[PDB]
């Protein structure tokens, strides 16, 4: 399942 | 033995034809299982492989969520990137993200990965030791600035070590019947004269899982790198693989080129003769 | 900086005229990813072809495959034809069994 809470570049 | 889960990420701006697009792809191996558009009728992650349609209504409802989450944050990154090489508002521009989790045969992680590309170009990585980043150019450093500020690669660390092996693990014993098998390549090798005085053998390997094969042509035990065509491996959409290794030999000299074929699915390499 | 697409055209399984099968035609290598892909039958279009979800290698370079059931006689040509930013002219590579 995939990753959550990424931070934008 | 080795196993492996990999999401795949591409953002596509569009001036002038609507906001940017979100295809999101995962896989387990060469085994694509689900996928997320933000163009289709009513975005949501679907399967694509049978052993993960089990999964419940809230799997693919949280996914679903964090797609669309991720989607207007590649919007942000887009914008934010446009910044960082002065570009126009009206060129179209691709942000493309990969990231996932090696493990070997006892489940352990082996690696992580987290990275990044704009415009086919890598931009930025996460790396092997998933503490710090790799920037490839001075807008890179910008990104990896604020991400440092941030701590945010502590984040990636947790579910790469944590999440994804977990995960991994649990679509390994569910899809066990197919991802954990090998189906090794079926051989035959082709001839076709040229000319008078020259012929093409061709090593065929078809019907492999996973993709990872290697195909060489010998002449009198020698690899013929230089001389040898070889086709880029190539799916079948039977799940399979096939891939082709072409020699031109002269007329009279068959019998002495061999065909060695190397894959998992194999316990000894095979060895291939033209008859 | 863009990238041209490698392509090739292909069954299924090994072609048998008379018994049906799938033509393939995988695109691959290619940078952007808007990319138009026809399969044809004696030089027509067919319709309703079938692709994969985008997706791109370790390079970052993008692939997809298309694909229609067909089933193969002597005389029926069949094609891919394939337009990319990369292209002046659209490229068609023809359908050969025993490549």
């Amino acid at each position: 399942r995939p990753m959550t809470f990424k931070g934008a570049l | 033995g080795s196993h492996s889960m990999r999401y795949f990420y591409t953002s596509v701006s569009r001036p002038g034809r609507g906001e940017p697009r979100f295809i999101s792809v995962g896989y387990v191996d060469d085994t694509q299982f689900v996928r997320f558009d933000s163009d289709a009728a009513s975005p949501r992650e679907e399967p694509r492989a049978p052993w993960i349609e089990q999964e419940g209504p809230e799997y693919w409802d949280r996914n679903t969520q964090i797609y669309k989450a991720q989607a207007q944050t590649d919007r942000e990154s887009l914008r934010n990137l446009r910044g960082y090489y002065n570009q126009s508002e009206a060129g179209s521009h691709t942000l493309q993200s990969m990231y996932g989790c090696d493990v070997g045969p006892d489940g352990r992680l082996l690696r992580g990965h987290d990275q990044y590309a704009y415009d086919g170009k890598d931009y930025i990585a996460l790396n092997e030791d998933l503490r710090s980043w790799t920037a490839a150019d001075t807008a890179a450093q910008i990104t990896q600035r604020k991400w440092e500020a941030a701590r945010e690669a502590e984040q990636r660390r947790a579910y790469l070590e944590g999440e994804c092996v977990e995960w991994l693990r649990r679509y390994l014993e569910n899809g066990k019947d197919k991802l954990e098998r090998a189906d090794p390549p079926k051989t035959h090798v082709t001839h076709h004269p040229i000319s008078d005085h020259e012929a093409t053998l061709r090593c065929w390997a078809l019907g492999f899982y996973p993709a990872e094969i290697t195909l060489t042509w010998q002449r009198d035990g020698e690899d013929q790198t230089q001389d040898t065509e070889l086709v880029e491996t190539r799916p079948a959409g039977d799940r399979t693989f096939q891939k082709w290794a072409a020699v031109v030999v002269p007329s009279g000299e068959e019998q002495r080129y061999t065909c060695h074929v190397q894959h998992e699915g194999l316990p000894k390499p095979l060895t291939l003769r033209w008859e | 900086i863009q990238r041209t697409p490698k392509i090739q055209v292909y069954s299924r399984h090994p072609a048998e005229n008379g018994k049906s099968n799938f033509l393939n035609c995988y695109v691959s290598g290619f940078h952007p990813s808007d990319i138009e892909v026809d399969l044809l039958k004696n030089g027509e279009r067919i319709e309703k072809v079938e692709h994969s979800d985008l997706s791109f290698s370790k390079d970052w370079s993008f692939y997809l495959l298309y694909y229609t059931e067909f089933t193969p006689t002597e005389k029926d040509e069949y094609a891919c034809r394939v337009n990319h930013v990369t292209l002046s002219q659209p490229k068609i590579v023809k359908w050969d069994r025993d490549m």
